[PDB]
RNA sequence: CGUCAAAGCACUUUGCAAAAGCUAACGUAUCUGUUUCUUGCCUUUUACCAGAAACAGCCGUUUGUAAGGUGUGCUAAUUUGACUGUAUAGUUUUUGUAAUCUUUU
């Protein structure tokens, strides 16, 4: 399967493991075993925060997932106009009769 | 100005406006719906695909979306800032002949000649409603609120439907011949519509009798759809014939502006958003944009 | 519309009254789906027909044209069938006449 | 008077749009003729004496201009030894002023290289148990005589054509179709026709 | 050798089969070789006869000459051009080509007789026809294809059984005249329109 | 699977790690695996308390390893299809 | 199509259709060789009429009396016994009793199209019934 | 082979567009002509000899796209794309070493 998972490719993540400890950041690999691959990542433990990287986690380790923010960031045809003119029909009455 | 533009091979039906007043976007027996500019007034896509003639074009009120109602069943949708297919709302058993939308761009309402109604979600591919009558269906309006959605058929009754509901609530009267083309006011408060008998009537949305029979703008042999707009104010209306003639009525019924122009059988008037500008298509292959100073 | 004002020329005969693009009369351009004009020509001559046969024909209808067919049916020759050359059975095909 | 109604709609919508309609008529694929009703002009108009086809006359020149390209189509299909007659396909002149072969005779390689090593294979072969091998005439009808008539020929029969002796056991696999005009049309050996 | 132009496709024979004029059917080769055969000798006739030149007469292998004898004033109206005289010579071809295979449906000549016939008609051209007189260059095309017969000849005739006709390995010598073809035609309808 | 080849590409460069020990492990990396093995040289631990350490040769067990830490210039690195017939992501010109 | 001695044979049912398509060659080329007599259009008229009668007959013998082997009838189309061309339109409904293949081009028409033949009698008037000029149709239309 | 998406499908007729983008057979084929020059054989010019450069025609080829035709299916068949495509309860991830308590700030 693995439909879902790719929906969620290159989307910053908010990841809550099995020590408690909360990952965030994109998403860039993903795998059968749900080792994530995280880009800028920041723990969260609890009024705290720390900076590491690229940050490769395992399957065994990770609880739940969780979508942050949303996923970072005929020419010309035939047709010509022309001016004006208006022209006056002599007859009146539709189309088609006469 | 005046502006007579020439680009189609055949009979062209529909022009319209964007809801910002930007572009025109036009199509009709082509099997090709040409984007315009409005102020230098040039071509832009040639969106290709639709495989039976378009009978009608709306923008999606994102100016970005745009949906046709081919000869052969398909409502197709475009994105005009690229100018890629989305989809094939793939449905009726026979050929459309009306479109229209709402605020919410999501839903659009569908006319066939199976004598089917159908509400459509721009999500789904498919219908959501089917309001099935008896004779074959030609013009439909659906209201601001997103909720009356009026239907004009062979019999010369306009019939007034809710998405609540779903029952036959009001059905308009003294009309004695074919609708070709409903039309909702920028209030939501009273309709237009272009019979055979060249009565161009309007009538109320919600005691529900007439207002202003309109007299002067005959149909014939031909059987085209002809259309009618109502203007930015909604002081004035804007209804073709298939004398050559487009005849500007003054809302009190009186008859303002008859210009002529056209060589053929006129189709679907439009007035642009804001600055006063004649949007009038003919089977010509001609459009004009007639202005007042 | 702004009309001319005058006198009026009075002496202007018959011939010089109409506006002609072309001597005998105006012509002008037309865009009437061609459809609309061949049944439109179809109608006008069997009213001419009719003059001259003098006859109206009754009203165009339903069911009566499998009436009008069958009329027009019965008197006409049957087919002579496939693989028959010589008659006495023969092969009439829509070749076959009335009579 | 409802039922009415629609039925002159509906009918007015079909000329508009209408299935397998174009502007307003039905299209259609110019579908060849009989092979007889070519053969017929030839006869009748002859070598264009009488006033019946005085009109023609004119035409007739007019396709002078035009003829060494009937003869260019004509030779560029020319039937090869190995065949005993060959079919073609034409452009005639409903006036019967000319005729354009409209075929390219369209070979696939190795196997026409194969045939025409197999002609220089019985053609050394034959030249050599002959002994009196009787070269052609030339003008091979004589200047007054006038040209032969087509129903004449198609009565004939054909008579064989060279050829090999294919020996089923070893030369299987080519031996039901090594002597076709195009060879395997049929197969999904080829594209189509 | 120019690496070629870049076009959208003309294709004349494809246009004359979409007016009402031309007519398509199918049928055997020899039949349509004679059907050219004729045409272009009424071609001609109308075109001697509508300049009233009508004490000359074509016989019907493609040979022009004189009745009456002339006066020099006589003469001078005659005196046909370096067009008609080579359409005229390519006609005179057309007709062996296809009388020799006319005849092999009789049964008077048998194939390996026949594909002999065709390999001396090609490469004996300047001699059963009189068309260099009127083309010069024609002479190169004539040259090549004695050329042809040299490295044939050489290679097969030998072997143990070599002297006299047989061959008829004609494919390139057959070769050397469309190609020519391929040239004239553009140039001859200039000359003929 | 790239979240394995990201590791074997890390090879040379200096990684963090954490086990379920508690403790975090810092050094140049020299071999990896798909079982998620690894190979270290020079490693600088510091356990749950701060104790600081120096161990010259290391082996470990995947199983044991909960997260790495991987330097910067390694997310520009490639992201490869892969195959249902490939063990390795490597790029691919082949059919699919 | 000329088959010979010496040649493959046709499939086994053919050879009690032989007489039956020897008696259409057999007339036909009575029209070829014969002149005609009216108009130079006129003249042409009889190959049509002819040429529709031996496909009638292929066309019968597959799909009513069912006389014939598919391998057959296919050998006959592949051999120009019977036009599929029009066979073809025979199945479909419209032109169930159509004539020649030329009166249903719009493209031949001076302006518009069909063969007046191609017309259900009931419109047209008494005295343009007449026949057509192409093959001496008289009432193609599939009814009337 | 498997999934998903799109589309009727195979075969065919015309129309309309294109076909060095980084040195390369649109065509493993190959013919005529015009102009400008150079040499041949020559005096009637044409018709030609055999080299060059510059232009042209003609016989063909491929692709995309539009509309059609025949046969088959539109209660199906075929094509086309796309894909992070495999099944493992017994040691390196998805059938648990978990559960529970207490003290310090």
């Amino acid at each position: 399967g693995t439909t879902k998972m790719v929906s969620l490719l290159n989307h910053s993540l908010n990841v809550t493991t099995k020590d408690g400890r909360t990952f965030v950041g994109q998403l860039l690999a993903f795998d059968g075993f749900m080792n994530l691959v995280l880009s800028d990542c920041q723990e969260y433990r609890h009024e705290e925060k720390r900076m590491l990287g690229l940050v490769i986690l395992r399957g065994e380790f990770i609880v739940s997932l969780s979508v942050q923010g949303p996923p970072p960031m005929l020419l010309s045809g035939p047709g010509v106009a022309r001016p004006a003119g208006r022209g006056i029909p002599l007859g009146q009455a539709p189309v088609g009769l006469a | 100005p005046n502006l007579q533009m020439f680009g189609h091979t055949a009979e062209v039906l529909v022009a319209r406006f964007d809801p910002s007043g930007s572009y025109f976007a036009s199509g009709g027996m082509d099997r090709q719906i040409l984007l315009w500019n409005v102020f230098d007034v040039k071509n832009y896509g040639v969106l290709n695909g639709c495989k039976g003639a378009i009978t009608d074009l709306q923008w999606s009120r994102d100016s970005r979306v745009v949906y046709c109602s081919s000869s052969d069943t398909h409502l197709m949708s475009w994105d005009a800032v690229s100018g890629q297919k989305i989809r094939k709302h793939k449905g009726h058993a026979g050929v459309v002949n009306a479109l229209d939308v709402l605020k919410v761009s999501e839903l659009l309402t569908s006319v066939s000649d199976d004598c089917t109604m159908k509400v459509w979600d721009s999500r789904s591919k498919d219908c959501i409603k089917t309001i099935e009558e008896k004779y074959p269906l030609t013009a439909v309006a659906i209201a601001q609120q997103g909720t009356q959605v009026f239907i004009g058929g062979i019999d010369g009754a306009i019939k007034i439907w809710d998405l609540r509901n779903n029952h036959c609530s009001h059905v308009l009267k003294g009309h004695k011949d074919i609708i070709t083309s409903l039309a909702i006011s920028k209030d939501g408060s009273s309709l237009l519509s272009n019979s055979m008998d060249n009565t161009v009537r309007i009538f109320d949305v919600k005691a529900q009798r007439q207002l202003q029979i309109f007299e002067g703008a005959i149909h014939g042999q031909e059987h085209n759809l002809l259309g009618v707009a109502w203007s930015r104010n909604s002081r004035f209306v804007g209804a073709g014939s298939s004398d050559k003639n487009v005849y500007v009525w003054s809302a009190t019924g009186d008859l303002r502006y008859v210009l002529p122009g056209h060589e053929g059988s006129v189709n679907h008037v439009d007035f642009h958003p804001h600055q006063d500008i004649i949007l009038s298509c003919s089977s010509d292959r001609t459009i004009f944009l007639g202005e007042l100073n | 519309v702004q009309p001319a004002l005058g006198p009026a020329n009075p002496f202007v005969t018959k011939e010089q009254d109409s506006i002609k693009n072309s001597i005998t009369g105006y012509a002008e351009r037309e865009y009437v789906p061609n459809f609309v004009f061949n049944q439109e020509y179809y109608a006008n001559t069997h009213a001419i027909y009719g003059k001259r046969n003098f006859d109206d024909n009754e009203a165009t209808t339903s069911t009566d044209l499998k009436r009008k067919s069958q009329k027009i049916k019965e008197r006409r020759e049957d087919p002579g069938d496939p693989s028959i050359l010589e008659g006495d059975g023969a092969y009439k095909g829509p070749w076959a006449g009335y009579g | 008077q409802l039922n009415e109604r629609a039925r002159k709609w509906r009918a007015s919508q079909k000329s508009k749009f209408g299935v397998k309609r174009k502007q307003g008529y039905v299209q259609t694929e110019k579908a060849d003729l009989p092979p007889e009703h070519l053969r017929k002009i030839m006869k009748d108009r002859g070598d264009m004496s009488s006033r019946k086809f005085r009109a023609d006359k004119r035409s007739y020149l007019g396709a002078l201009k035009y003829l060494p390209h009937a003869v260019l189509k004509l030779l560029e299909n020319m039937p090869m030894p190995w065949e005993e007659y060959r079919e073609v396909k034409v452009l005639y002149h409903v006036t019967g002023a000319i005729t354009f072969v409209n075929e390219s005779p369209r070979v696939i390689e190795p196997h026409f290289i194969a045939q025409w090593g197999t002609m220089w294979m019985m053609m050394r072969r034959e030249k050599r148990d002959r002994k009196n091998f009787k070269r052609l005439r030339f003008p091979p009808f004589d200047d007054e005589e006038p040209p032969f008539s087509i129903d004449q020929l198609l009565d004939l029969e054909p008579l064989e054509a060279i050829r090999m002796d294919l020996d089923e056991e070893d030369d299987a696999p080519v031996m039901d179709w090594f002597y076709e005009n195009k060879a395997l049309e049929d197969t999904p050996h080829v594209n189509g026709p | 050798m120019a690496h070629p132009k870049s076009h959208t496709n003309r294709s004349l024979l494809r246009q004359l089969k979409n007016t009402k004029f031309f007519q398509s059917t199918s049928i055997d080769w020899v039949e349509a070789g004679l059907q050219v055969c004729r045409q272009g000798y009424n071609m001609l006739q109308l075109l001697i006869h509508r300049k009233g030149l009508t004490y000359l007469h074509l016989d019907y292998n493609c040979n022009l000459k004189p009745t009456k004898t002339l006066t020099t004033k006589e003469r001078k109206k005659s005196r046909f051009g370096n067009a008609f005289h080579l359409m005229r010579e390519i006609l005179r071809l057309t007709k062996l080509i296809v009388d020799s295979h006319v005849q092999y449906r009789l049964g008077n000549i048998d194939a390996y007789q026949l594909a002999d016939g065709l390999h001396y008609i090609f490469n004996h051209v300047g001699q059963l026809t009189g068309m260099y007189r009127y083309k010069y260059r024609l002479m190169r095309q004539i040259r090549a294809c004695k050329d042809f017969k040299h490295l044939i000849y050489y290679r097969f005739n030998t072997g143990p059984v070599g002297k006299g006709p047989g061959c008829g390995f004609w494919a390139p010598s057959w070769r050397v005249w469309l190609f020519f073809l391929r040239g004239i035609v553009p140039l001859l309808e200039r000359w003929l329109g | 699977s790239l979240c394995i080849k990201l590791l074997h590409e890390t090879q040379g460069h200096i990684v963090t790690m954490e086990l379920e020990n508690g403790s975090t492990y810092r050094g140049k990396l020299i071999e990896a695996e798909d079982n998620m093995n690894c190979q270290m040289r020079d490693i600088s631990v510091t356990a749950r308390d701060g104790r600081v350490s120096h161990l010259d040769q290391v082996y470990i067990r995947g199983s044991h390893i909960r997260f790495l830490i991987v330097p910067d210039m390694l997310r520009n690195a490639p992201m490869f299809k892969v195959g249902p017939g490939r063990s390795v992501p490597l790029p691919t010109r082949g059919r699919r | 199509r000329l088959r010979t001695s010496r040649t493959k044979r046709p499939p086994d049912g053919f050879d009690e259709i032989e007489p039956t398509l020897i008696e259409f060659q057999d007339r036909m080329r009575q029209i070829e060789n014969t002149m005609g007599k009216g108009t130079k259009t006129e003249m042409l008229a009889p190959i049509f009429q002819l040429h529709h009668q031996r496909s009638r007959y292929i066309y019968d013998l597959y799909y009513k009396r069912e006389a014939i082997s598919t391998e057959l009838y296919n050998w006959l189309l592949k051999q120009n016994y019977a036009d599929g061309n029009l066979i073809a339109k025979w199945k479909k409904p419209g032109y169930e009793k159509l004539c020649c293949l030329r009166c249903i081009q719009t493209a031949e028409s001076k302006f518009g199209s069909t063969c007046i033949c191609r017309v259900p009698k009931s419109k047209l008037d008494k005295d343009q019934r007449v026949r057509c000029t192409h093959c001496g149709c008289n009432g193609c239309a599939s009814c009337d």
